[PDB]
């Protein structure tokens, strides 16, 4: 189990780890966060008490160095910084402990819920979505625009997806017009799968990151990224039985997951209806239409 | 975006486009079985493709012999029509190649769209207007070729005749739609009019009459009074 050591806090900030969160009151002796669990990604995240604009935070993964957070008074922020003397940063972890002044990341033993929402998420592709190779944790805020969304303006602090267009010839063969646009499986499993992505685990990694981010934060291009991603699955006629089972396990978390009161924005009315009630894979998706229709049967 | 009544005189511009109507591309009869079902038989049917500024019409006559062993004929229909105006768009020179294409029913758009991904240029678009361009199969001469057709066969048209020679593109456009509604809301009375006079004759490289000025108004007036009547015996005025 790892430790990410706050320097201070200085202003009054709400801190989400993973999917949990609480209050630091200003200049409150607060220094950080222990028994983060290692073999998982990790989100660390921030939204300033004094202005709810901007949510922001940093992707991490404690195996992959000592990391820690400092607020900068000029850029406003609370910064990911690592440290490179190992020594020194155990010390000071050490005295933080020992006064008590960190909370406890709140793992109950019995939940898998960050497991099943990170399950292929690896930070080595965060970071190729999310280019900024001199760190080895990743930030993202609200308002970065996708890849897709400048095509449609800073490339630097641009969210890398996959572009993912049904109207694309990339998506579309000559000849097969009308057989690859109401059947995207030559799109999924060639064009992406095979392709792209390699495999299906790549694929549902930058599908789940793509959802956290779009919940975490209210980044729109990662809600569009994630909602193209399922529904290029869903309109595929011949689709893996074993992408099927897992995708239902997937969406059932991050339908679970969802704060109930942003559904309306974050849930697209027409992609679910059509995934669950018209596409191929209507009937395939059973965890994941259960809990939709128990949970927001208005969206339906 | 769409076209409506705000951006009407666009038609008549400078820049090459098209109408594309599928109304009467899969055309069907349904008749009772000898099991006392029902069953359809498909027809020839047409492509109304068509240059509103200078009249030229594209007729790819659509022969029954597509459909066979096709499931779904309603939704191939629409993808047939977009592969047929892709073509056609392909076979012209490139300055002859359409900057518009207007569809006039919008599940058209994306059937077209993905069969012109070729040409990004090229813009698609929907409207707001209730066109009457389904009633082509009125026009005898247009009909005919279609049913006897054989085999796929694309035909050239000019819609207006020779009209453009004393009338300008917007008025041309508006006597085409005044017919085409007229033979729509009334086809014996439409077309009981248009030839009432024998002496009027249609030429054989024209589709309609060959009406003076003066006959064209008295003609017009009385597909005006035609297509305000029918509309109170449809709903008693
Ligand atoms: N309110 C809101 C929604 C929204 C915001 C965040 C996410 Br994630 C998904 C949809 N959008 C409003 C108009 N464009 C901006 C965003």
């Amino acid at each position: 189990m790892n430790t990410v050591p706050f320097t201070s806090a200085p202003i009054e900030v709400t801190i989400g780890i993973d999917q949990y969160s609480f209050n630091v009151k200003e200049n409150q002796p607060f220094h950080g966060i222990k028994d983060i669990p290692i073999g998982h990604v990790h989100v660390i995240h921030f939204q300033h008490a004094d202005n709810s604009s901007m949510r922001y935070g940093y992707w991490f993964d404690c195996r992959m160095g000592n990391f820690y957070i400092q607020y900068d008074p000029k850029d406003g922020l609370y910064k990911m910084m690592e440290e490179r003397d190992g020594a020194k940063f155990e010390n000071i972890v050490h005295n933080f402990k020992e006064r008590q002044m960190m909370v406890s990341y709140p793992k109950i033993d019995e939940d898998d819920t960050w497991y099943n929402l990170t399950e292929f998420v690896q930070m080595d592709k965060i970071r190729k979505i999310v280019r900024k190779d001199e760190n080895q944790f990743s930030y993202v805020d609200s308002s970065m625009t996708t890849v897709q969304e400048n095509e449609l303006s800073d490339p630097a602090h641009s969210l890398n997806y996959t572009v993912i267009n049904f109207k694309s010839r990339e998506a579309i063969r000559p000849g097969h017009e009308m057989e690859d646009f109401l059947d995207k499986s030559y799109y999924l499993n060639t064009v992406m799968l095979q392709g792209i992505f390699k495999n299906s685990s790549n694929y549902f990694g930058e599908l789940q990151f793509a959802f956290l981010n779009a919940m975490f934060f209210g980044n729109y291009g990662s809600s569009l990224q994630w909602h193209a991603m399922i529904e290029l699955i869903c309109s595929s006629a011949t689709v893996p039985k074993h992408m099927l089972d897992k995708l239902d396990e997937i969406l059932y978390y991050q339908i679970k997951t969802l704060p109930e009161q942003y559904s309306d924005i974050l849930l697209n009315e027409r992609v679910w209806n059509i995934c669950l009630y018209s596409s191929f894979q209507k009937n395939s998706l059973h965890n994941t239409e259960k809990i939709m229709e128990n949970k927001y049967p208005e969206l339906l | 975006g769409a076209m409506n009544s705000s951006n009407y005189a666009e038609l008549f511009n400078n820049d090459i486009k098209l109408f594309v109507d599928d109304t009467n591309v899969y055309r069907v009869t349904v008749h009772k079985t000898f099991e006392g079902n029902v069953a359809t038989k498909a027809i020839n049917g047409c492509i109304f493709t068509l240059n509103p500024k200078t009249g030229h019409l594209f007729l790819k006559i659509i022969h029954t012999s597509v459909w066979a062993g096709q499931k779904r004929l309603s939704q191939l229909a629409k993808w047939k029509t977009a592969e047929e105006v892709s073509a056609l768009v392909r076979s012209l020179p490139k300055e002859e190649q359409p900057k518009q294409i207007i569809v006039t029913r919008k599940a058209m758009l994306d059937p077209l769209e993905v069969h012109m991904l070729d040409f990004p240029n090229i813009a698609i678009r929907p409207t707001e207007l209730r066109l009457p361009f389904s009633a082509a199969m009125s026009i005898d001469k247009l009909s005919d070729v279609v049913m006897k057709a054989t085999e796929p066969q694309m035909v050239l048209f000019n819609i207006y005749d020779d009209w453009l020679d004393r009338i300008s593109s917007y008025t041309a456009f508006s006597r085409l739609t005044l017919l085409l509604r007229a033979l729509k809301t009334n086809e014996e009375s439409a077309k009981m009019i248009l030839l009432s006079d024998p002496t009027i004759t249609i030429k054989s490289y024209h589709l309609w009459p060959s009406f003076t000025d003066e006959q064209w108004i008295t003609i017009e007036s009385q597909m005006r009074d035609l297509i305000l009547t029918e509309y109170g015996r449809k709903y008693n005025v």
